């Protein structure tokens, strides 16, 4: 078997492949996570150099990793489908060893163990990938989002976002998302979404995906007249 | 390239000496024992105000009698706290016993250099163990990817080791209280740390004969990081 | 077709007293009718303040005591010299024990020494490692004829209060070293006249606070 | 073994014999048959010896990894599934066990799991087992209501247990007795049937087949 | 699983004030048919052990290889292989207990009963027994087979207990074991007249004699015995 | 140079350089001293500490009842060896009831080292032992160096500043080792011996760590104020 | 386990299991429900040896479930028969086989038709208008043979299966403590709480 | 020992790319081009064959096009004998499926896998990742007709129009601008020869330097058919289109 060890340290105390990794990250199209009281958000952005595209098969963005819990990412979209495979899998494992669905966070630790696992394993490159994992515990009215990163850290989020320009949707985030009073409603938050990736996207056509789950498994995808209405909501406001 | 198990011309090997410059870039942990217990604090240092703080999980628990906290890349450590808790719980299966601090630390210390050419790299993270057991009774060990650990009175580990290792030199004596020991650690905390110190940003915990390990609230925090501030004020 | 297992034959007996205990077992060593040895020990000093012995099968019997033997002296190494436990020595033998629960130890195995707060203390196993703590056990091939007599003498069972119609039981007591290796003589020469596989010699290892003593005695050798 | 376990208004009664056989020949008198898993979880003990002891000591230890790991108490119905799914591993190799997973958690409330080593697990209010269970399910099913008070649910698990102890010759010694409520277990003593045969039926009037 | 196909019977032994005597006939066995006549039974091990062996040749055989093998690999790297570090009769057993107990733990035994006999370097007689089983025991006799049956009666006259070992010469000694031989002889339908018998006393060391033979028997009385009742 | 890169490749001049650095991490191991008469064995050792808020990290470890040793360089690959010491003494005892010669534990850890020094992947061990013992022929001191390397000497020293005791022990040759029934004679001429490699430093009572083995004396380590006696 | 029947009826599947769970000579439950939903649409009922039924009806649950997922798409009761049977096929050949016989009750929402597969732990697969297994086939086959008709409504299904239960109970040697009924249709599964 | 002669084909550039990866797409840049477009009513796969001999065998050749179950088909760019490999891997994985379920395989499953296999080969074992692009052609009852792209990182995505190997950027530009939804097979045969016939290296586009295929529902109702185009039959539908 193939075994050299590709993550190493450098003088400085660095893993060169582990940063690397997180590069890929930076280059992905960019998504982003905001919880509200009753609920948590999606959101994610399609680039939009490819028309001719087929969306109805086209693999979206968001993913479900069991009925109460979704997964979205930036960065290597090969790479995502492997983590996406094995956590559908414990999910499922977990279902049947201990008559319970997995936590979020349960979830998270396990996707992130995995993460980490690659990067102090012999053959292997880490996973240029990092995700939001976001859903709500079973028989559990309290939204849980959660992020991980190549390197295998693992952590809880109020609102946060991922990918390509991700700095600058986080400076919108953290100066319009309060702490005392998140987004009491779906719509609220679902527009603060919107907003957070007006300020980077382009057009607000075919480019933005949202998805919202609520408690007890309930999650739906928007259609694009849905959510080109919260686009015109936006701008109309906006020129004031 | 170059092997990962190569000896330096010094007579070091190269990854374990570059893995100890990963851990000087983490967050500042601090360790003091006395004999009413051993108390264990933490730097948090959220990357981010939008990161909910609380779930920055770098003080763990072990067993009942034994806890840690660690500093550097904090994700290799996970694999290490897995293993030290099946070593506590597998030893008092066979022999119906706590697990001396000592042996544990041993058990973990012992995956330190399985890395090679086994894992690829060693770990990245260093670890303060603390304890208690009837033998030896109230501990602190600091355990390296060297595969090395030195029990110690007292002892910080980060980026801002040096700075409070010396502080600690002066402020350490075998009469000390657990209350002065709290205070010791937030007041030594404050000083190296970044961003201001208070309770969502630093976390401390303890472990004492009588009630084992416990993770401080922050409300609990919070009223010793008050009580600190009130007597350093008063002279 | 082979058979893997034997008898050995013999008898042990383990008794429990308030700063002391004693293992005792006979010297004989048997298989079918033939006497193999007269005088083969089976009741070992294991360090620690702790005696064992595995009666039955000797082969497995000898396989044992040499693993358990071999646990406290790694138990030493691992963990900073550290003194077993009786309790904690119990525990382990269980273990040894249970792993060869498919192809098991054919041995009735027994402990004595004095646990953590200086008292006596006697452990007994089944072959595949369950085990319990007691005051009194007799193991072996005579085990049948000596565990009644010791209920009545040691734990005073079916003996009530004289004109008291009944209703007041013997009062439960310690008894002394001396009375002890009494009723351990009376057992092994009361066994030895009833059971073939049971005679030859007895020897007794006491166990105190100042260490592992040894007494010997002749039994019928018919 | 006589074992018994069962549901009503005041939670969990847990009701065991103390008897060890080896064939015909009474091993012991004084045998523990309930394991306290932890103060929310007890396990009942019947068949194989060293199978229960083992098996169930080394389940404590999983469910402890568990609340390190998850900093959370395990459930009853995951506690139960680990030992089923355990003893299935082994399922053919010749162990015995016959168990009862009983506890408390908020999730759940009070909850009994029946386990055995044929892999049968099954949730229930009731359950008997071992080599005397149908001398207990007997006294139990005939006397039993959901509205029985703590102090005649103590009565008549201890009750069911002597019953199981006089027939069956495979069962007694003495019984040891729990309580399950929602602040954990409470043990309630141990029962020697040498002096609680007289005892019951003397105060109780019943027994009238023996020669008083 | 095993069956003994060609077989060796009795090996018999005693300890004495100095040392020890060990005893076997040169017999192999094919069933109920005497196939072979020159067959060693006994293996002396440097020049303070012997090994006599009963059970199966082949197995038999295969121990006399370990045996030889031992002694060259005890002798690797060892300037006192024939001083301080040479090889005990305690050392040769302990390793032979532990491959029989080890073989028959694997279900396929080395079908033999095995008598370790030889004298240590402070001078102690040693004498034990182990056989496929990995049963080991030791005793003043020792005997395998119909040995066991036959003459641990005859040598336990001579020494009954431990104190009774200092009181028995080597004259006295021998002359019980020659005379074990004898009835085995008489009795047992696989055994010969021909054997070999080795003493190891700690003054005069390893006395190895072979071509023994059995003698001064009783047949005479057969003359007068007619019949099997009313003849 | 370009021929250090990995234990698999010589250098022009025929040098092996990691198995050269390997070495060099004992000359940074803080000293201890290895000395015996023809009753008994000593080990002496200097303890290192971090900081004064430390403990002084242990250099002696226990191998059997009749032999230890001693360290310098890479603890965790002391432990390594040591533990594979335990075992091949454990092994001689268990199958052979027999304890293991301090000569053989010598050649087991040299070819357990020269395995490390001829493949690709692994490494050299990274430290220097000291092992003392006595078995059948009498009193031993072996010093174990991880280039394969195994000596049996009178006296030594490894570690920083080695050479002031190991000349002095060369001075001394004559006086101590006729110290013969006295253990506390030969301790102190250990102690001396180790002084001699002092620098602004002196040996204190949590700093000293001193082993014997002997005739009528299991291998002990004395530690703490057990040590006091000898200061 | 022991008394598991299925009727496939118009516009729906029926599946009747008894709810005794026996050991030696003592009854310990008798409110036991031998059945799990594989998919929304697609139930499987099991009976066989103890332990071997519910560890394979829960592997096969899991397995369904995480096709659903993945796939964000409810396989058909014919894949799901078609699965099962091969894992059974497998298993016959194993070390230790799965000794469970099943029944899948499904409605296609393509075919807008209710089936049902009788699967025996050989991986014997037959789709059946009426099917049993164990003893309860050899009174329940030739009753339905009798009284059984395609075009009958759930309600006149449930009629017909209260026929069957009535028979078993008058004539089977032991006492299975009635039947959990469940229905599968277009708008899923449900259970009849008064049989 | 051989790390000297690694060339670490799994690792990540300082920018985070992986070298391998970039470098075999730049290797399939410079393949024959392949053209896919869904239509309404059906599918059509055409293709480029890299410059022909007029010494080679046309009729009984396979270069560019190929079979993988009765509803399912690919056009190939890169090395023919890597795709010939994951087409092999592709056929077996249909089966399998149809032995499972008793059910032809959904067209994303099969691409799923396909492209879970190459990305592996990006992430362990050290070897070269496949130096192919695919474009799946192909029909199941979920979601009707499917064009699907793979390449050497293992990324795939869905579309109406797509074009792989040489010029694909000048031929993404064409198809974009003639391009409609409600468009017919018929119709989109010829846009895609007129696509090739502009983007083509070559002086003119002749029939036996094309790989063509189609799949219909023009079979006999409800029912796929594949046609893979015979040399006469691209003469043909050439000189239908006015190109020749
Ligand atoms: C009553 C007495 C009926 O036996 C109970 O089931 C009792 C339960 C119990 C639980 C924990 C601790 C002690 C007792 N069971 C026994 O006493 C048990 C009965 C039994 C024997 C053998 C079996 O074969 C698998 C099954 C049940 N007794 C024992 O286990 C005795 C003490 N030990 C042995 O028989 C030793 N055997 C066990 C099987 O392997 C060979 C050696
Ligand atoms: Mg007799």
């Amino acid at each position: 078997g193939y075994d050299r060890a590709l993550s190493i340290f450098s003088p400085d105390g660095h893993i060169f492949q582990v940063e690397y990794a997180l590069e890929a990250v930076k280059r992905g199209t960019c998504a982003v996570g905001v919880k509200g009281k009753n609920c948590v958000v999606l959101g994610c952005e399609r680039r939009s150099t490819l028309k001719l595209q087929d969306t109805r098969i086209t693999p979206s963005k968001v993913s479900k990793i069991d009925s109460h819990v979704v997964l979205s990412f930036s960065g290597l979209n090969a790479d995502s489908r492997i983590l996406i495979e094995k956590a559908r899998v414990e999910a499922q494992s977990h279902r049947l060893t201990l008559e319970d669905p997995v936590t979020v966070e349960y979830l998270t630790r396990y996707v992130a163990g995995v993460q980490q696992r690659y990067t102090q394993s012999g053959g292997v490159r880490p996973f240029g990938v990092s995700t939001l994992i976001a859903g709500f515990d079973p028989r559990d009215d309290e939204p849980k989002l959660y992020q991980t990163e190549p390197s295998g850290i693992y952590s809880s989020w109020s609102a946060q976002t991922i990918g390509r320009n991700s700095k600058t949707v986080r400076e919108f985030l953290e100066k319009n998302y309060d702490r005392k009073e998140p987004p009491a409603t779906v719509e609220e938050c679902v527009k603060l979404t919107v907003r957070s990736l007006l300020e980077v996207v382009q057009t607000g056509a075919k480019n933005i995906e949202i998805t919202v789950v609520k408690p007890d498994s309930d999650i739906v995808a928007l259609s694009s007249e849905e959510i080109n209405q919260y686009v015109t909501q936006i701008e109309q406001e906006k020129q004031e | 390239d170059r092997g990962v198990s190569t000896f330096s011309p010094e007579g070091r090997l190269f990854q374990v000496e570059y893995s100890l410059e990963a851990i000087k870039l983490g967050s500042t942990a601090i360790g003091i024992a006395t004999k009413e217990g051993v108390v264990l604090g933490v730097e948090k240092r959220a990357t981010s105000p939008l990161l909910e703080s609380d779930s920055i999980e770098k003080i763990v628990e072990i067993d009942r009698h034994i806890g840690c906290a660690m500093s550097g890349l904090t994700a290799d450590a996970r694999s290490m706290i897995e293993h030290a808790r099946t070593a506590a719980v597998t030893h008092n299966l066979y022999y119906d016993e706590d697990i001396n601090v000592e042996s544990l630390t041993q058990s973990v210390c012992d995956l330190a250099l399985r890395f090679g050419e086994l894992m690829s790299r060693p770990f990245g993270v260093a670890l303060l163990i603390a304890g208690h057991d009837a033998d030896d009774g109230y501990q602190l060990f600091h355990a390296e990817p060297s595969g090395t650990f030195y029990r110690y009175n007292a002892k910080a580990i980060g980026s801002g080791s040096e700075g409070a290792q010396a502080e600690l030199l002066n402020e350490w004596h075998s009469s000390l209280t657990l209350k002065e020991a709290e205070l010791l650690v937030l007041k030594i905390l404050k000083q190296v740390m970044e961003e201001k110190l208070d309770e969502n940003n630093a976390q401390l915990s303890c472990i004492t004969k009588q009630d084992g390990f416990k993770i401080y609230d922050n409300e609990k925090t919070a009223e010793l990081i008050k009580e600190l501030k009130e007597k350093e004020a008063a002279e | 077709q082979f058979n893997p297992y034997g008898d050995n034959g013999g008898t042990i007996l383990g008794i429990a007293g308030e700063d002391f205990a004693v293992l005792a077992g006979d010297t004989r060593n048997i298989t079918d009718y033939s006497i193999n040895s007269r005088y083969e020990p089976k009741v070992f000093d294991c360090g620690d303040n702790i005696v064992m012995s595995a009666n039955g099968f000797a082969a497995d019997g000898d396989a044992l005591v040499k693993r358990f033997k071999n646990s406290v002296k790694w138990y030493h190494f691992d963990h900073n010299d550290k003194k077993l436990s009786i309790n904690s020595a119990a525990r382990n033998i269980q273990h040894l024990l249970y792993g060869k629960r498919f192809f098991p130890y054919y041995v009735h195995t027994i402990i004595a020494g004095l646990d953590e707060d200086g008292k006596g203390a006697v452990y007994s196993f089944d072959p595949v490692g369950s085990y319990e703590r007691e005051q009194c056990r007799a193991g072996g091939a005579a085990a049948s004829l000596i565990m009644p007599f010791l209920d009545n003498q040691v734990n005073f069972k079916n003996q009530y209060e004289p004109g008291t119609n009944g209703k007041v039981k013997k009062p439960l007591k310690y008894l002394s070293v001396e009375e002890v290796i009494k009723l351990v003589r009376d057992s092994f020469t009361s066994a030895t006249e009833r059971h073939i596989q049971v005679g030859d010699g007895l020897e007794i290892l006491i166990v105190t606070k100042d260490g592992v003593r040894k007494e010997f005695y002749e039994l019928k050798r018919d | 073994t006589t074992t018994l376990a069962f549901r009503f208004q005041g939670g969990i009664i847990v009701a065991v014999d103390s008897r060890a056989t080896a064939g015909n020949w009474v091993a012991s008198q004084t045998v523990k048959k309930v394991i306290e898993i932890n103060p929310f979880l007890l396990g009942t003990m019947a068949g194989g010896a060293a199978d229960c002891q083992f098996w169930e000591t080394w389940l404590g230890s999983q469910f402890r990894l568990h609340e390190l790991r998850e900093k959370e108490r395990i459930s009853v119905a995951a506690a139960s599934k680990i030992l089923s799914n355990l003893v299935y591993q082994y399922k053919g190799a010749g162990l015995s066990m016959g168990t009862m997973i009983c506890g408390y958690t908020r999730k759940e409330g009070p909850t009994i799991y029946y386990v055995d080593s044929d892999g049968t697990r099954l949730k229930g209010d009731i359950f008997c087992v071992g080599s005397g269970q149908t001398f207990a399910y007997g006294v139990l099913d005939s006397n039993y209501k959901w509205d029985l008070s703590v102090e005649d649910a103590l009565y008549l698990g201890k009750r069911s247990i002597l019953a199981a102890a006089h027939r069956d010759a495979y069962s007694g010694g003495s019984v040891n007795l729990y309580h399950v409520t929602e602040d954990g277990w409470i043990y309630h003593g141990n029962h020697d049937v040498g002096e609680l045969f007289w005892k019951v039926k003397e105060e109780e009037g019943s027994f009238n087949n023996v020669i008083g | 699983t095993q069956q003994p196909i060609v077989t060796g019977t009795s090996v018999i032994s005693m300890k004495y004030d100095n040392g020890v005597i060990i005893a076997a006939d040169n017999l192999g066995s094919y069933g109920s048919l005497l196939r072979f006549n020159g067959v060693e039974r006994l293996i002396p091990v440097g020049d303070n052990t012997v090994v006599g062996i009963s059970g199966d040749i082949s197995d038999m055989q295969h121990i006399e290889r370990l045996l030889k093998d031992l002694v060259t690999e005890n002798a690797y790297d060892n300037p006192l292989a024939d001083a301080e570090e040479a090889l005990e009769p305690s050392y040769i057993f302990e390793y032979l207990a532990t491959v029989m107990y080890q073989r028959r733990s694997k279900m396929n035994p080395l079908w033999n009963a095995i008598i370790v006999a030889g004298v240590q370097s402070n001078g102690d007689q040693f004498l034990r027994y182990v056989n496929l089983l990995g049963v080991t025991y030791s005793s003043p006799t020792l005997a395998t087979g119909f040995g066991a049956h036959m003459a641990n009666p005859l040598l336990r006259k001579v020494v009954d207990r431990e104190s009774d070992i200092p009181k028995t010469t080597v004259q006295v000694a021998e002359e019980a074991i020659v005379n074990a031989m004898r009835v085995l002889y008489y009795r047992d339908a696989r055994s010969s007249r021909n054997f070999s018998l080795a003493i190891i006393d700690k003054n005069t060391g390893l006395t190895f004699k072979k071509n023994l033979q059995v003698e001064n028997m009783k047949w005479d009385f057969a003359k007068d015995i007619k019949g099997y009742g009313t003849q | 140079n370009n021929y250090d890169g990995d234990t698999v490749t010589f250098s022009p001049t025929g040098r092996l350089f990691q198995v050269e650095y390997a070495l060099e991490a004992i000359k940074q191991g803080s000293v201890t001293v290895g000395l015996r008469s023809n009753t008994h064995a000593v080990l002496v050792a200097l303890k290192r500490n971090a900081d004064e808020l430390s403990s002084y990290q242990k250099k002696i470890i226990k191998c059997d009842e009749h032999m230890g040793l001693s360290l310098a360089g890479l603890a965790p690959d002391a432990r390594v060896l040591s533990n594979y010491l335990r075992q091949q003494c454990n092994y001689s005892s268990l199958v052979f009831n027999r304890k293991l010669a301090v000569e053989r534990a010598g050649h087991l850890l040299c070819d357990k080292a020269q395995k490390n020094t001829q493949s690709y992947g692994g490494r050299p061990y990274g430290v220097g032992l000291l092992i003392i013992g006595y078995d059948k022929s009498g009193a031993h001191l072996l010093e174990f160096q991880p280039s394969g390397n195994v000596t049996e000497l009178y006296g030594t020293a490894i570690g920083a500043r080695s050479q002031g005791a190991k000349t002095y022990l060369e001075r001394t040759l004559d006086t101590f080792i006729k110290i013969d029934g006295n253990p506390d004679e030969l301790i102190k001429a250990g102690v001396e011996a180790i002084s001699q490699s002092l620098r602004d430093e002196s040996l204190t009572v949590d700093n000293l760590s001193i082993a014997i083995v002997g005739k009528d004396t299991p291998f002990t380590i004395y530690d703490g104020e057990a040590v006091a006696k000898y200061i | 386990m022991d008394i598991i029947l299925g009727i496939r009826v118009q516009d729906s599947v029926i599946l009747a299991s008894s709810k005794a769970v026996t050991r030696g000579i003592s009854v310990l439950k008798d409110s036991d429900d031998k059945t799990r939903q594989l998919s929304p649409h697609t139930l499987m009922s099991f009976a066989g040896e103890a332990g071997d039924t519910v560890q394979f009806a829960e592997y096969i649950q899991a397995n369904i479930q995480l096709y659903s997922i993945r796939e964000d798409y409810e396989l058909s009761p014919q894949a799901v028969s078609s699965f099962v049977r091969q894992e059974l096929a497998k298993s016959i050949r194993s070390r230790r086989p799965y000794q469970v016989n099943v029944l899948i009750g499904g409605y296609d929402k393509k075919k807008n038709k209710p089936e049902l597969y009788q699967i025996d732990y050989l991986g014997t697969k037959v789709e059946l208008p009426y099917g049993a297994h164990g003893y309860s086939g050899f009174y329940t086959f030739s009753l339905l043979d009798h009284h059984y008709r395609p075009d009958m409504t759930t309600e006149e299904g449930l009629d017909l299966l209260k026929l069957c239960v009535q028979e078993l109970e008058k004539r089977m040697p032991m006492d299975f403590k009635g039947v959990i009924v469940k229905i599968v249709d277009k708008d899923g599964i449900r259970q009849v709480d008064d049989f | 020992g051989s790390r000297r002669y690694d060339s670490r084909t799994t690792i990540f550039s300082p920018e985070g790319r992986l070298y391998q990866v970039e470098y075999a797409l730049e290797s399939i840049s410079h393949a024959g081009t392949a053209i896919g477009i869904m239509a309404s009513d059906g599918i059509v796969l055409a293709a480029e064959r890299k410059v022909t001999s007029t010494l080679l065998e046309q009729d009984t050749s396979t270069e560019k096009l190929y079979k993988l179950n009765d509803k399912i088909a690919v056009a190939v760019a890169g090395l023919t004998a890597d795709a010939e490999i994951l087409i092999n891997t592709a056929r077996i994985h249909a089966q399998n499926y149809l032995k499972t379920y008793n059910e032809d395989i959904p067209v994303e499953i099969l691409v799923r896998r396909l492209s879970d296999i190459k990305q592996g080969y990006t992430q362990h074992g050290g070897l070269r990742p496949f130096g192919v692009s695919f474009i799946y052609a192909g029909y199941d009852d979920r979601y009707g007709y499917q064009l699907y792209t793979s390449n050497p990182s293992g990324n795939y995505t869905g579309w109406k129009a797509i074009s792989v190997g040489a010029n694909t950027s000048a031929a993404q530009t064409l198809l974009q601008m003639d391009y409609k939804d409600d468009m017919k097979v018929d119709d989109a045969i010829e846009l895609a020869l007129k696509t090739l016939s502009k983007t083509t290296d070559s002086s003119a586009l002749t029939y036996d330097r094309l790989e063509f295929a189609t799949i219909r529902k023009g079979a006999n109702d409800g029912e796929v058919y594949q046609k893979i185009f015979k040399p006469q039959e691209i003469k043909d539908i050439l000189v239908k289109t006015g190109i020749t």
